[PDB]
Order: C-alpha cells, then structure tokens, then sequence
C-alpha cells in the first residue's frame, strides 16, 4: 500500500519537477501584491528541489511532528495539482505498518511461521514435495479455522502474486 | 466502439482561416437576476473584457446585433407568452398570478428589472449570427450573450426565457437544407430537442448528465418521432467525466454524424456548466478538454455559429470563452492574463487555466461502449437526403468599443 | 403462446435470461425461427391532443410550421416522476467561493451599471452648457435619454434616490433635464466614489479568503480521504477484496466455466529505491514513537531491514548505507538472521 | 371578498426546477410505574438533562449577549447542575400547589402560581 | 345506516384506472366524448324497455333514467371532478357563455363520469333522509344498471394509449394546462 | 432626561432626498467597508387549506364561516382577474341564508320541491340536497380502493401503487457528510458489493461477477444495484443504466415479466394487453 | 442552532419532575417548563457574561457562573 502510493508520485516526479520550476508569476500580479506568499515564507513550495525527494523530507517532518497536518497537505495541493492526495496519511499508514510488524515478533504462533519461511527462502533446491512439506507444517501452526495466504515471488521479474487459500 | 486514448495538446489547424464575427452588445452585462441567483449575465462582460486585451479585436469583426423585435420573438414562442414578457416587471407581479404559474416565470427564473430587454439582446444576437452566415459574410458567428437552450414554446425553464437557438436555427434553415446542433452543456438541451424533434432538417446531438439531473430528459432511447426518427442523438454521460474521456466520446460521435448526416451548418452551444467547479454542474472538464470540443467541430470546414449558453461560475466560463474565441481565430492564447478591469476575479495564480478537480471519474469504458454502440446503430439510418427577414443590419460596433476592454492603466 | 407477445419481443426478453449461454441462446433463436437483419417513442416525450396545438404564433412563416414541433412535449415534472431531482453536493470550501462570487458580483453590478449612466449623462450635460439659456428651457429627453437601453438608467437612479422618490426624478429628468441632469450626474459620480472605495477595501478580504480555501475546493477526494482510509484499510476489507476476486474466477466456473487459477492478486515492483524510502520512513517513526519500549524498538528496526532484504533479494548492506545516508541528512555486524530476530531468547545473544 | 394568497408561484414545486425555491398480556396499572420511577430517581444524583443538547442551548443564549464566546467545559456543567436544581425545586412547589387544588396532575396553572407566590416573577 | 352497492369487479377496476390516469399520469378525458351520459342512458332505457313486459316496472325504469340525468347535471359541478379536470370544466363553461348556449353536462361528459356518480351514490344516499323502501329501490335498480354496463364494458371503456390512437378516451395535458389547474 | 424635489421648473431643482443608503447588501452595507475582517485575512380565522382539495394555493375565503376555497374548485369557477363584487358566501352558507329568513322550515321548502317534480320523485331528495353542499374534489369511496390491496392514497390524494418507491426521508437527501452521499453512490462505496444480511457478495446476472476493486485501484470497481422487486444485483453497465434511480419509482429489473404489452396487428394499428390488477 | 429549546425533550422534563415528586404530568407542562428554564438562563448568563466582559476575558469560566448564581440567591457549591 505504501509502495503503490509512493511509486505513482515518483512516476510523476520527472514531469512535476519541471512544471514547478517553470511556472512564472504574471508581471501584472507581481508589481501589485497579489500572489500568495504564505508557503514561500514557510518554505513549502518545491522551487529548489526535485519534487519526490522533497515530498519525503516533508513526510519525515510529519512523523517528527514538526509540521502541522493542514500545512503538509496544502503544500502537496499546490505542488501536484491535487494529484497526490493519497499522501495525506503517510504518517498513519507508516504507523499501522510498524504495529503489524510488531505482531510478527510477538504472537509466537505467527513468528514460528516465518521461522519456517526463512529456512525455505534460503533453500536453493526445493523438490515439489518439499513445498508440500513446507505447506503442511505451516498449516499445523494456524488454527483449523484460519485461512492461510500464499505470497509468491519471482526474482527475475520482481513480480509478487498473492493466492487466497482456504483448503482442508 | 469506445477507445480510451490520452489527451493531446490542442493544435491549431492552418488549413482553415475563418473570418469570425463577434456579437457583443455592451448593455448585456448590466442585467442581474437576483440576490443569490446563479445565472449572472456579468460573465459575458468579463469574457469580452478578456478578449479585447489579448488584442483579438485585431482579427475578429465586432458587431452589435439589433435587438429582436416583439414579432420576431414569436416565430417560435406563442403570442401569449411573449406578450407576458413585455409587460412583466417586479412591480407588476401581483397583477399577473395565473400567468406566472402557467408560464414558469418569476420563481426560479426571476422577474428581474429589464426582463424583456435582456431577452431582446440574446435573440437578435443569435438570429443575426445566422443571417450573416447565410449571406456569406462570415464563416463563424460568436454570440456569447445568447445560447439560452432551456426555454420552451410557452414556458421559461432553466433560467432561460427566450430560446434564441431555435430563433437562430430557423434563420439558418432558410438557406441551408440541413443544420446540426451540438450541445456540450451538462444539462440536457430539452429546449432545442423538443422543438426540432419531429423534423429531420435539424439533428440535436446533446451530451449531458442523466440520472435525475435537470431536466431529467435526454435518455439514450429518445431518438425523435415521425420524420425525425434517429435525427436526435442524446449521449447520457455519468458523473465526473474528464478531459481525456470526453474527447474519446465527443470526437468519434461527431465524426460519425458529419459523415452520415452531412450538415450544411453547425450550431455549437459552448456550455460553461460542464467545466469543473461550477455550482450546478457535475463534470470534471478542464478548459483544454472543453475548448478542444470547439476546435474539433471547427476543423471540418462548414459554417458554424458559437453561442454562449449557460455558465454559472463567472471566473471559469469567462476564461474558457476567451480561449475558445482564440481557437476560432487560429491563435492559441498565452497562459498569462493581461491586465483587465475584472482582474481580481481570476485568482490565485492569475493565469488562463481552469484546473481540473480531484473527483472520481465514474463513466466506465464498458458503459461508454454500450452508449456509443447504440448511437452508431441509430445513426446508420440517418443518411443524407415591423418584420425584418434575414435580419442583416449589424451596426459595426468596434469604433465605439475599442476604448472599452483595452487597458493601459499603469 | 397466448399470442399476446410478438416473437421478436419474446427473443429480446429471453436474451436477458439466456444471454451468456451462447450455445443455448443460439439454439433457442434457431428453434423459434427468429431472423435478424414509430413504436420507438422514448420515455421522455408525450403527445398532446390536436386541439391544444392551435394557440397562435404571430410571426411563424409557412416554413416554420413544417419544421417546428407542436404535438410532442416533455417537462421536468413528468420526467422527474414528480419526485424531484438531486443536485450535486458541494464542499464546505467550494461553497465559500460561491459566497465570494456573489459578493464580487453585487459590488461589480452596481458600480458598472452606474458607470454606463455616467457616460450617458456626461454627453448630455456638456450639451446643455453649449445651449442657450432660452434653449435650455426646451430640451426634453425622449425615454432612454437617446441611449440604446431604456431600462438600465432607471434601475440605477431608483437605487440611489430612495425608491419611490426616485420616480419623479426620472419624470423630472425627462420633462426638465437642463436643471435635473447636472444635479443627478453630480450625485451619481459621488455615489460612484463611495462604492469604489468600498470595493478596494473588500478586495483584500476577498483575495486572501480565496487564497485560503481555493485549492481545497478542487480537492474533492483529499478532504474525505483521512476518514476513508481508516475505514477501508483494515484487516477485514483487505481480505474481502482478495476473496472477491477468488469468487469471480469460481463463479463463472459455475456459469462461464472459467478454470480455477493461481494468484488471485498480482503486484509489481518496478523501482527498487522506494524500499529504502519506505524503510527510512518507518525508521523515523519507530525511533520517535513513545509506545514501543526502547529495547524492543531495535527489533522493529531490524525486522524490516532483514525481512525486506530476504523477501525482495535486496542485499542488506545496501539497505544499511541508505539508512546511514538518511541519518547523515537528519561497531561490528555479525550475521543476524531474521530467524534470530523472531525469537527474543536468541536475540540477546 | 378577501383572498389570502399563494406563497409560491410554480406548479412543479421547484423539486424539478433547478435553483429551487424548495429544493435548495401483563401491564402495570397507571401510576404504579410512576412511583417506581421516582424512587429510582430521588435515590440517584446523575444529571438528568441531556448534556450535548444543553451545551447547544447555552451557546444559543450567549450569542445575543455577546458574540464568539467560548465556554469552559466546566462552566457548562455549573450551569446544568444549577438549572436542574432550579427546576426540581419548582416542581416540588407545583406538586404542593396541585395537592392543594385537590388534583394530582401538575399543570401550568400550578407552575405560574408556584412562581408568583415565590415572588420570583 | 350503511348502504352497500355491489359494483362488478371489472367496472371497479376501470374506475381505479381512471383514478390513476387523472392523478398520476395527469391526463384527462376528451370532454366531448362519443358515448355521453345521455345516449348511454338512452340506449339502456331503450334496450330494457322492450325486455320487461310489466308496465309497472317501465315507469320505475324510465324515471331512474330521467332522474339520473337531472341529478348528473347538478352533481357534476360539485363532486364528480378531480382537481386537475376543474380547469377543463371551466373552459367549457367559459365557451358556453360565448356560444350563448347553457352547458348541459349529460350532453358533454362521457360514460366514465356517470360511473363516478354511481360510485358515490351510497355516500350521497346515507347523507340525506329517505324512505328505506326507496333506498333498496335505487340500489337494486342501479345494480341492474351496472350489470347491463358490464355486458357492454368493451365498447365504452377501451384501453387505448393517448400517444398512439388519439381516439382514446383520455388525452394528455399540456405543461401550461397542468400548471394553472394544479397551481 | 429631555430636560437635561419640488422645483420651480424655471428655477433649480431642490435635491430629491438625502439617500438613506442602508442597504443591508449581501456584503453588509454597499458603502461600508468590511467589518473587522477577522477571518478571510491571513495576518489580522379562515383556514389555510382549501375545503375542497385539502391542499394549499390562492384561496377565496367565505365571509360567514371559516372555509376557504381555491379559485377553480368553487362551482362555478371564478376568475382571479374578475370576482363578484362585495361579500361572498360558500354555497353552504348561501343555502342557510337562503333557507333562513324565508319560508324558514326546510320541510316546507323541500316539500314543495318533491311535489314540484313528481317524475324524478325517486331522486327528489338527492336533487334537493345537492344544493346545500359545498364543491368537493372527487375521491373514490373506500370500498373501491380497499378491493385492490396494491393501491393506496398518497399524501396529495394521488394514485400510488406498489411501483412507486417509498419516499426518501428529507434528512437523507440533504443531511449527509461530504464523503458519502446517500443519494448517489458515486464516491467508491465498497459495501455496496456485499449482501447485508447474509454476508456474501452480490453477483451481477449478466456477467456473473462482482467487480469490487481494491482500495488501491478503485477504477476497477463497477457500480452494482439491486432490483426493487427481484433483488437480483445488476451492474450499472450490464443494463445500460446511467444512475441508480432512487427517487422516482422502483426500478424494474430486466428479467421481470411485462405488465403491459402493445401488439401490432400488422393487418386500429395496435392491440393493448394489461395484466389484471391484484384483487 | 435556530431552535435548541426544543432539544430539552419531553422525557427530559418528565425525568426531572419525576425526581421532583410529581406523579402525573399534564401535557401542557412540557412546553411551559421550557418557558421557565429559558428565562432562567437568560438571567444567569446575562450576569455571567458581564463578569467576563469586565475582566476582558473571552471565556465564561465556571468561576464566573458561580458568581452570577450567587447574586441570584442560588448560591452554588463545589466549583469556587
Ligand atoms: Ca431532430
Ligand atoms: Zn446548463
């Protein structure tokens, strides 16, 4: 979820970075005092840096608590044309990810599952029956009610495919 | 037959060099509907104020159409209705109670002071725009003051009292055997569709938001009756249509119509309501996605008339009407506003852009294919084949107007 | 079979039942004998009787009668089924740009409508001072003061001069302009100066308010995002979502006969450097967080690096430099297996 | 003749017109539960008036005395515990007035008398 | 007391449809109908006169036909018109005065409006003070009429779409006629 | 503590009136500056229901009794432009006045009427009585409407059937948070793709799928609605359908038998069949 | 906040008087009590605001309401 939200920003990063720099004040609005200067004083306008690397060091300030929420959001509204609205809860999604990761060390039943996974992932040569051996041992640790998932990884194509399993 | 395709920058076509004729009556800005009413005839004045500062008056020909007479207004509207319009004023509302219910006037479409005069400015503005095309004097007519497509024969609906477009089209119909009407206002153009539903001499292709949205007509199955069967074409779009998806629908359909039913003239009603941010309309069209509609229809090369129609946010519609006036004159305008009297409106970057919103686009390609399939199924049947007339008097307004609009203030 | 329903209408209705089973529907179409290749009235429009179409139009030429439509009519109160319509909802901030828009127009309407009278009277007034005093006696102004619009100059004078009192001004303006027009012009300019001095003061209020709430008005999804996420990103919907894809592949199996495949859900990871970006984000939160106890936080940091370095084949050392550089922006490493991290007892060693 | 009027001038009602004017067994005998409701309340001290409807009642009153007030969440309580008591006293006095008038059900006559006699009118 | 009138179901289903067209579909009947209240009773009085032999009943029949006509003239203005049809009734009165001939409802209105009078006959009977033997006299006589109307229901009440036939008993209402009548 | 216009037309005009310019314009006073600029600055007797219709409108009121009538309802209808001069009475009050003060016992007045017209005698009392009641709007007697269970009288006296959807509460239309609009589910509600009572997914009939899309990608989601009679879920794509139709009337799903059939005879041009109403 | 006095419900008054000691409460009370409670607050607040408006504060704190209540004779205890 974080990766999908972050990546779509970096894909725009080349187009947006050029756009932010090249925008110019209208001469008839600069002689008079009309253009908003609130963000420039606060520094939350991506004039001096590439957009994506700047979005991170703004998020790092959000978790740190230095930056107010309504000022973090408004800076991405003017910088990305409202396109990047998904990065409004990067502080909370990061929190929930850590909380779930904490469950992995605790919940000694779950930790024993990744006890088996690490051994399997380290195994270069796995027979077809070895996977079934790996699957059945993992099934022993879950209750007969819980529905285990299969997350599958392809190293050459960095492709991750999740299968939903509710077998015997 | 709906092929999703990314939007492309608006490119001007050097093949067509049309000589435009712009219809601006200076008074049309000074009429106001009510205390909180959405229709604001001010938007014509700002949209004209912006135009003069780009120097577009160097290419266009500025005209002031003679206001429509009481008789000429009646060639569509019944004599009882027009007679009610002339007398009705805010002080006279007590005297007229049966009429004000019979004629839906004064409650949502208010009886503001100058009701007759403003309607008289709209019609002579569109009617003569058709009259100049017929004589061959201009290949384009631009009448932003008019375009009121919601009015009916004896009823005022959707802020529109006098339905000028019908008056405009009837003027074209006296020379051109077939006329095409294209609607891009978010509401259904029931005023023009219901007027020409029977005849085959006019095809009323209208894009609108269906789903109990005013006026709740224009369903896909409405294709006219009698002779004018298949000669009506409604495209019911859903909420949140945007720049790239609108082009993938507008262009294929229009290209089909001008092939199968070859029009001799086009009346394109450039509605402002479709733009993003308007108070009554719900689409996500930006300027480039909206002005592209005009540029496509122009590229075909047949005489057309551009009418203003409805626009409810003065800031957005005044910008897009100025950009569309640029495209017709074969000039793509710079994204920098020039100093004009109504300068404080176009905040906050003070550039000529209508920024698309974030709202979720719901039209789905599976749905749009089914709508565009049924239309193409129908369109294969539409194979081709003190009175003043041809009001022509125009008045040559620019000598009077050049000092307006063009500002060297500092 | 009761001869109430035509054959073509029967096949069209059966299509909604047996549409998917092409091998079956084709057989049914073959059986009944259906052969492929007005009453299409439409739901919106209803016919009027012949008598009501006679209400007269004065200026309709013979041509207009053939072209225009008089019999068929459609109205909102019929298409709405009398139950009314739904207007599109608007933001809390997008309704502020609408309040501002009206305040803009109200000041702009009165000022500009006032100017158009000023020029109308200004050309008049200079004419009087040209004329002889005797001449001044008789220079009445036809209605509209010779201007194009008969109505504008009334709605402006009536506003300034007290409503009703204002009516005998206009009659005085027509009947005796030589002594009325100079006075009315004077005040109208004076009322112009007051109105403009207000707008400028009101310009600052409107400009800054539009600056605080403009970019929110465009942002329809951003405002409701913070509440929606915690609603739709939960242990439940993430399992309902993936299960919904599994049932589709098996449902059709029931009907479309889709084979049962693997990998209901597919993800793709084209860019590596996002992983060092997410890790440094979660690195910041872990250190800052007060909930997790300090000795345990070292496992939370060391879980993410090892799990990522294990699942996604990224070398761990490459990750450590990425975190190290991010620490710079602001002593020995034995092999800590992820297996060691998962058990507290081995971790202390 | 005198004709009132019509307030609104359209047949649609503006529901279909945009910019609308109008569219943008076992039972206890009577009384036995009453007494059970008393001893269940006169024994308890919990606040009776609902709080969030009171908060919005105090704010509404403060406006026409001064604008943009901000009440400490304590000073909305201190009003409630006062205005609850004021009423409970008033109701005891009215109950006395009704027992006097020889009926059981208090009525606005009783309210107005129990206020007039107090002199707090 | 309470008087009961047995309306055959088919006629009881027509009225409901008439209640639907005039209040929901908002369409009114073409007022100068082809089978008006006058010839409907003219035929019924003429078909049944030959059928019955006893001269005593012929007097009973003829007055019930003569009476029902006179009552219908007085009744139509008061309580046989839905609100939407009041204006159409008014234009007939307004046309009558210009034509200088007084309107006679039995000549104009159709058979369905006669059925409306029959439907509220028990309510009208109960309001007044009548002899009981005359109450069963009307109701029995009316129940004999409704039976006859059932045998001829096909060619008085035909279901034709107004959009299509244009000979249908009901015709739609313009957005201006509906506005004044309801507003 | 108190103790503590007209102008000689030859001459100049007297100034009309000092303009009392307190307009209370949408901005506070047209001539007045903005006030305190706190926000917006970054730094600092007769009834009201017609006796006949029982609804609202322009009324013409009886003088004697508190009964009001529409202009159309009273018999004969009275033009709003032209009215009878002076006082007006309802036909009921005119009756009582008529009877009273003349040949007062009604009996004798009525006894003359019955004797007057002996032919119509069977209808004599009913004719006499009709002269006393006020004009009324026709309503079907209850023993007819009770025959058909489906039919029921609406709020306005309308014919309302089983087809008419029960009205939405006025709160539900206008009182919703911005993110979720009840009237239109055009904001990615994923709980539409679930059966509330059973908990299984709603499956469209045309494509036999539910298209609940990820929260990551909501454009993969396709809108689904359920019939109002069938309760068979359909995509808004499969039945081509623009929107949800939750206001006007119950949405009859395709797949439900016809209740009205127009058959062309192919030789009147057409024959009509309507299903018998439910008794 | 157009009508909030209608927010003090019917069961609200009924609950209060039940504590008071009544048995049967006649229907016209439920409206009439609101008339009393309203004119009570308009006196207690209008005093509490004045103490506040004097100290230049912009918040009617409990130490004010206790004072405003004291002059009423209805001394309050527990707050200051
Ligand atoms: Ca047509
Ligand atoms: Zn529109």
């Amino acid at each position: 979820t974080i990766y999908e939200r972050l990546l779509e920003i970096k894909q725009m990063n080349e187009r947006v970075t050029k756009e932010i720099n090249t925008r110019s004040t209208v001469t008839f609005a600069k002689d008079l005092d009309l253009l908003s200067s609130q963000l420039s004083e606060m520094g939350l306008d991506f004039v001096g840096e590439d957009a994506y690397k700047q979005v991170l060091r703004l998020s790092r300030r959000l978790i740190n608590g230095d930056l107010e929420h309504q000022w973090f959001e408004e800076s991405l509204r003017q910088a990305y044309n409202n396109k990047a609205f998904k990065l409004y809860t990067i502080d909370k999604v990061t929190q929930s990810l850590v909380k779930h990761a904490h469950t992995l060390m605790t919940d000694a039943k779950t930790a024993e599952i990744m006890a088996l996974f690490v051994k399997d992932r380290n195994a270069s040569t796995t027979s077809a029956k070895d996977q079934i051996i790996y699957r059945l041992q993992v099934r022993s640790h879950m209750s007969n009610t819980e529905n285990m998932f299969r997350i599958e990884f392809d190293k050459r194509t960095l492709h991750v495919s999740i299968q939903y399993i509710a077998l015997d | 037959v709906y092929e999703a395709t990314p939007f492309d920058p608006i490119t001007v076509k050097p093949s067509d060099k049309r000589r435009v004729a712009y219809f601006y009556d200076a008074d049309v800005g000074n009429y106001a509907y009510g205390a909180g009413h959405p229709m604001k005839p001010h938007r014509i004045r700002m949209a004209h104020s912006l135009i003069m500062n780009y120097g577009l008056y160097k290419k266009m020909e500025i005209y002031r159409a003679k206001p429509a007479t009481k008789q000429e207004m009646c060639q569509f509207h019944t004599d009882e209705y027009i007679d009610f319009l002339s007398r009705v004023t805010p002080d006279n509302l007590e005297m007229f109670k049966r009429e004000s219910v019979k004629f839906n006037v004064g409650d949502d479409c208010p009886v503001f002071d100058g009701l007759y005069e403003y309607c008289s400015i709209s019609g002579g503005g569109s009617m003569e725009g058709a009259a100049r095309l017929n004589r061959g004097k201009c290949d384009v007519a631009v009448n932003y003051a008019g375009g009121l497509h919601h009015a009916k024969k004896s009823e005022a609906s959707g802020f529109c009292y006098l339905n000028d477009i019908v008056l405009g089209i009837i003027e074209l119909l006296r020379y051109h055997p077939r006329v095409l009407y294209i609607d891009i206002d978010v509401h259904h153009g029931d005023g023009v569709e219901e007027a020409f539903y029977t005849t085959d001499r006019v095809m009323t292709c209208s894009f609108h938001k269906y789903g109990e949205f005013f006026p709740g007509t224009g369903e896909l199955r409405d294709i006219g009756v009698g002779a004018g069967k298949n000669y009506a074409v409604n495209v019911p779009l859903r909420d949140g249509i945007d720049d790239a998806t609108y082009r993938s629908v507008f262009e294929p359909v229009i290209k089909k119509i001008m092939e199968w039913y070859q029009p001799s003239a086009v009346v394109l009603q450039c509605g402002g309501d479709s733009l993003s941010g308007d108070r009554l309309g719900c689409f996500n069209l930006s300027m480039e996605g909206h002005a592209n509609c005009v540029n496509y229809v122009k590229s075909f090369g047949i005489p057309m008339m551009v009418v203003g129609g409805g626009g409810y946010t003065m800031r957005n519609v005044a910008r897009t009407w100025c950009f569309e006036t640029g495209l017709l004159n074969n000039v793509v305008l710079d994204k920098d506003l020039p100093y004009n009297e109504y300068y404080e409106y176009y905040g906050p970057d003070y550039k000529l852009s209508v920024r698309p919103s974030n709202m979720f686009n719901v039209n789905t390609p599976e749905y749009l294919d089914k709508v565009m399939t049924n239309i193409f199924a129908n369109l294969e049947n539409t194979k081709y084949a003190a009175e003043d007339l041809g009001d022509v008097e125009e008045d040559s307004a620019e000598a009077k107007d050049t000092k307006g609009g063009s500002q060297y203030a500092r | 079979s009761q001869d109430i329903l035509d054959l073509d209408d029967l096949v069209e209705k059966v299509d909604f039942y047996l549409g998917s089973n092409k091998e079956l529907f084709t057989w049914f179409k073959n059986f009944v004998g259906y052969q492929e290749k007005c009453e299409a009235f439409g739901p919106s429009y209803k016919r009027l009787p012949k008598s009501d179409t006679f209400m007269p139009c004065s200026g309709r030429d013979d041509m207009c009668w053939e072209v225009l439509n008089d019999e068929w009519v459609g109205h909102p109160v019929w298409a709405s089924e009398d139950s009314g319509f739904i207007a599109h909802r608007k933001n809390q901030y997008e309704e502020t740009l609408f309040k501002i828009e009206e305040e803009r127009h109200e000041y702009d309407f009165y000022i500009e409508s006032n100017l158009r009278t000023i020029q109308c009277l200004e050309t008049i007034v200079n004419k009087i001072e040209n004329m002889t005093e005797n001449e001044k006696a008789n220079f009445k102004l036809p209605p509209g003061l010779g201007h194009t619009s008969m109505t504008i100059y009334k709605k402006v004078i009536r506003k300034v001069y007290d409503k009703e009192r204002g009516f005998e001004i206009i009659d005085a303006l027509h009947e005796h302009p030589a002594v009325t027009a100079p006075v009315v012009l004077k005040r109208l300019k004076q009322k112009d100066e007051e109105w403009r001095r207000a707008q400028r003061e009101w310009n600052k209020v409107w400009r800054e308010l539009e600056q605080k709430v403009f970019f929110k008005s465009l942002d329809h999804l951003g405002l409701t995002f913070k509440q929606a996420d915690k609603k739709l990103l939960t242990t439940k919907q993430l399992i309902s979502e993936i299960s919904s894809i599994k049932v589709d592949q098996t449902n059709k199996k029931i009907h479309w006969l889709t084979p049962k495949p693997k990998s209901q859900l597919d993800f793709d990871f084209p860019d590596k450097n996002i992983f060092y970006d997410i890790l440094c984000l979660a690195d910041t939160f872990i250190t800052h967080t007060t909930a997790y106890s300090n000795p345990d936080k070292e496992r939370l940091k060391d879980l993410l690096k090892y799990f990522i370095s294990l699942f996604f084949s990224i070398s761990f050392e490459k990750i450590e430099e990425s975190l190290y550089s991010h620490k710079q922006n602001v002593p020995y490493q034995q092999e800590m297996s992820l297996l060691d991290i998962l058990h507290r007892s081995r971790y202390q060693k | 003749a005198r004709t009132k009027q019509t307030a609104r001038k359209s047949t649609g009602g503006k529901a279909p017109r945009k910019q609308l004017a109008t569219k943008a067994p076992h039972r206890y005998r009577p009384g036995t539960v009453a007494l059970r409701e008393i001893r269940r309340y006169q024994k308890s001290t919990e606040l009776l008036i609902r709080k969030l409807p009171f908060q919005r009642l105090v704010r509404e009153i403060a406006q026409d005395f001064k604008t943009d007030l901000r009440f400490q969440s304590s000073a909305v309580m201190a009003l409630q515990e006062a205005s609850e008591a004021y009423l409970v006293a008033l109701f005891e006095d009215t109950n006395l007035a009704a027992i006097h008038a020889k009926r059981v059900t208090i009525m606005p006559k009783d309210i107005q008398l129990a206020r007039r006699i107090r002199g707090e009118r | 007391p309470k008087i009961s009138l047995q309306i055959p179901i088919k006629l009881k289903s027509v009225l409901v449809d008439d209640w639907e067209y005039v209040t929901k579909d908002k369409k009114i009947c073409r007022l100068p109908a082809d089978v008006t209240v006058e010839m409907v009773l003219n035929k019924y009085e003429h078909e049944v006169s030959q059928e019955l032999e006893s001269p005593g009943s012929q007097s009973q029949l003829s007055e019930y036909c003569a009476g029902l006509k006179l009552y219908f003239d007085k009744c139509l203005g008061n309580m046989l018109l839905y609100r939407l049809e009041r204006l159409q009734y008014d234009e007939l009165l307004k046309k009558s005065s210009k034509d200088q001939k007084p309107l006679v409802p039995i000549r104009i209105y159709g058979a369905i409006h006669l059925l409306r009078l029959i439907s509220v006959l028990p309510e009208l009977i109960s309001s007044t003070t009548m002899d009981l033997q005359s109450c069963q006299l009307l109701i029995k006589q009316t129940e004999d009429f409704l039976v006859w109307l059932l045998m001829h229901v096909d060619e008085y009440f035909n279901d034709k779409d107004p959009n299509r036939s244009d000979d249908a008993l009901y015709v739609n209402t313009s957005s201006q006629y509906e506005g004044v009548a309801l507003g | 503590k108190n103790e503590h216009l007209e102008k000689d037309s030859k001459g100049n005009i007297i100034k009309l009136n000092e303009p009392s310019t307190i307009s209370e314009d949408s901005k506070v006073s047209v001539t007045g500056l903005p006030l305190n600029k706190g926000p917006s600055e970054k730094i600092k007797e007769n009834e009201d229901f017609c006796s006949a219709c029982n609804q609202s409108g322009s009324f013409l009121c009886c003088d004697t009794c508190p009964k009001s009538f529409h202009f159309l309802c009273l018999d004969p209808p009275i033009d709003p432009n032209n009215l009878p001069k002076g006082d007006w009475h309802c036909n009921e009050c005119k009756f009582k006045i008529f009877i009273n003060n003349s040949m007062a016992t009604l009996k004798k007045i009525e006894s003359n009427f019955i004797k007057q017209n002996n032919n119509v005698k069977i209808f004599a009392k009913l004719l006499f009585n009709i002269d006393s009641h006020n004009p009324k709007q026709f309503q079907l007697p209850n023993y007819i409407k009770e025959t058909f269970p489906a039919v029921k009288t609406g709020s306005r006296g309308q014919y309302s059937d089983e087809n008419d959807k029960i009205p939405l509460t006025d709160r539900q239309l206008f009182n919703t948070s911005y993110g979720q609009s009840i009237t239109k589910l055009d904001s990615y509600n994923p709980d539409t793709h679930i059966d509330s009572n059973s908990g299984k997914f709603l499956i469209c009939y045309k494509c036999n799928q539910t298209r609940l899309g990820s929260w990551s990608h909501p454009e993969n989601s396709r809108l689904i609605m359920t019939c109002d009679y069938c309760q068979t879920p359909w995509h808004l794509d499969c039945v081509p359908r623009a929107s949800f139709k939750n206001l006007g009337s119950k949405w009859k799903c395709p797949l439900h038998s016809p209740t009205k059939v127009y058959k062309k005879i192919h030789h009147v041009n057409y024959k009509v069949w309507k299903k018998q109403r439910l008794i | 906040l157009r009508d909030n006095i209608q927010g003090i419900t019917k069961p609200a008054i009924r609950r209060l008087a039940r504590r008071g000691g009544v048995k049967r409460i006649s229907g016209l009370i439920y409206e009439e009590t609101r008339g009393v409670l309203k004119v009570f607050l308009e006196n207690v607040i209008r005093d509490a605001v004045t103490y506040t408006e004097h100290a230049k504060r912009k918040t009617v704190t409990a130490m004010d309401v206790v004072y405003a209540l004291k002059r009423q004779g209805r001394t309050l205890y527990g707050f200051g």
